[PDB]
């Protein structure tokens, strides 16, 4: 069921490797899955403060 | 009139609050009373940026840089570019400030970040979690995991509920399937926890599962997790996209109104932003892949064209079009288009050619597939190749070839892995054969 590509460390005569379904690829290629991305969290946020007032304060 | 030290006192106060809304009317006041004060220009962008309104804050930082001057808002003009979505600016900002400061380098470790320059930003990050301290270490330990497992998943590099996904999600890119998910049930016991202690950051744990599902081959679970996923609504944009693609994936040809309504979803506001250039690059590779299957051949092309247009960074989509090709009863076309990528480029090459050889066992022409298959060096050693080789050999009776072939690939492997499981299953086997027909 696998193509070749998957099977590569495994020495085995498939006779469909010579017939009409060798199957050495997957054609059409498989689709792509991602994983989800990790976690990410704003940081610099948090440093958005006002200046140090106490110099020009009451 | 009122006092200007006592508008001052009572601005620190609202922000001392936390109110930032009345607190900028106020410095609108002040700046009113007194234009040319820099204090009160800063506050009032400190308050635009707080507020959500990075547009005006950055208006404000160009249109009073001539009065500015001095020590110069550098990290909130980069803060306000980097919130826009403006990261190479923010590049020059941080570089050109007059001195390095801790907002600054914080900063400059989430833009390296946003670009996937992940050497400098993990170096960069390592700096700040040893020699800072504050009250988000967790968050930087978490952002330094993140980096390390984004860096594993995509360039391969072996390295709370947050850390917990983040080493979930380094595992996938190790390519660990069932730990993985054995420490996404940890972090959805602890999800579960500081949640009763709101639903959609449970979504997310869940994305991870059902990713791992398909990719252990357990597809039927998968699909129920992804549609309780999607039935949940989550406020993530990034992640549907996620989500959808990983759909279509499962979906493949079958379920073709999941498909449409998926990447209904997986172009929407914001998602180009969220997402890695791997992640947008293969959902651009599922989209042609889609195409071809349910959709007319005449945006099948365009896609697939539109990523080779950004072919050149990874993962060859040329398939795509090659297979196209093939559907279109074309398939010297097929080749052509194959063969010139191959000479191309030579990093490329091996794994390509493989490709090349499938299409020549369609109806014929076998010779010349095996005499592809061998021109694949440094894998023409391997058992599987070499069997299937040895196979197709045997088909028009090219023994003496086959036998060389044994040979060469027992000298590679004694040469490099003497005694190898797989290199004494080769010489057994060979013997076998040289047995067989003398």
């Amino acid at each position: 069921n696998k193509p070749l590509v998957e099977r590569f460390e495994t020495f085995c005569l498939d006779p469909s490797l010579v017939t009409k379904q060798a199957n050495l690829v997957h054609f059409p290629p498989g689709f792509q899955p991602i994983p989800c991305k990790p976690l990410f969290f704003d940081l610099a946020l948090n440093h958005v403060a006002f200046p140090p007032l106490e110099d020009k304060l009451e | 009139g009122v006092s200007v030290p006592a508008l001052w006192s009572e601005v620190n106060r609202y922000g001392q609050n936390g109110d930032f809304t009345r607190a900028l009317k106020t410095v609108n006041k002040i700046l009113q009373i007194n234009k040319d004060d820099v204090t009160a220009l800063h506050c009032k962008v400190v308050c635009l940026i707080q507020n959500g309104s990075f547009k005006e804050a950055l208006n404000v930082i160009n249109t009073h840089t001539k009065v500015l001057a001095n020590n110069s808002l550098s990290f909130e003009k980069a803060y306000c570019e980097y919130r826009l979505n403006r990261i190479e600016n923010a590049l020059k900002t941080i570089e050109s400030a007059n001195q390095q400061t801790d907002k600054l380098k914080e900063l400059y470790g989430q833009v390296l970040y946003r670009l996937e320059r992940y050497d400098e930003c993990l170096a960069v990050y390592r700096d700040l979690v040893r020699n800072s301290q504050d009250d988000y270490d967790e968050e930087r330990k978490t952002n330094l995991s993140a980096v390390v497992a984004a860096q594993s998943n995509w360039e391969k590099v072996v390295p709370t509920h947050e850390l917990c996904y983040n080493t979930a999600c380094a595992l996938i890119g190790q390519g660990q399937l069932n730990q993985a998910m054995k420490i996404l049930q940890k972090a959805e016991d602890l999800c579960r926890r500081s949640l009763s202690e709101p639903q959609a950051e449970l979504a997310i744990i869940h994305g991870q599962m059902a990713y791992i599902l398909q990719l252990q081959g357990r597809t039927e679970e998968a699909l129920q997790l992804y549609n309780q996923i999607i039935k949940l609504k989550p406020t993530d944009v990034g992640l549907l996209a996620v989500i959808a693609n990983n759909i279509i994936t499962i979906n493949k040809d079958q379920n073709v109104f999941d498909s449409k309504k998926k990447v209904k979803l997986t172009n929407a506001e914001g998602v180009e932003f969220k997402l890695s250039k791997k992640q947008l690059q293969a959902i651009e590779f599922n989209k042609a892949l889609l195409a071809m299957y349910t959709n007319q051949a005449e945006q099948c092309r365009k896609i697939s064209a539109s990523l080779q247009s950004q072919s050149p960074e990874h993962l060859l989509p040329v398939l795509i079009q090659a297979a196209q090709l093939c559907r279109e009863k074309q398939h010297t076309k097929a080749i052509e288009l194959l063969q010139e990528f191959s000479d191309q480029h030579p990093e490329n090459a091996a794994e390509i050619k493989l490709t090349m050889a499938q299409l020549k066992i369609s109806q014929g022409n076998i010779s010349k597939a095996c005499l592809i298959l061998r021109s694949i060096e440094e894998l023409k050693h391997k058992p599987g190749m070499v069997s299937a080789l040895v196979t197709m050999y045997s088909h028009e009776e090219d023994i003496d070839s086959a036998i060389e072939v044994f040979t060469q690939a027992i000298q590679w492997y004694q040469n490099h892995q003497p005694k190898s499981p797989a290199h004494l299953s080769l010489i057994r086997e060979a013997a076998n054969f040289k047995l067989k027909y003398g």
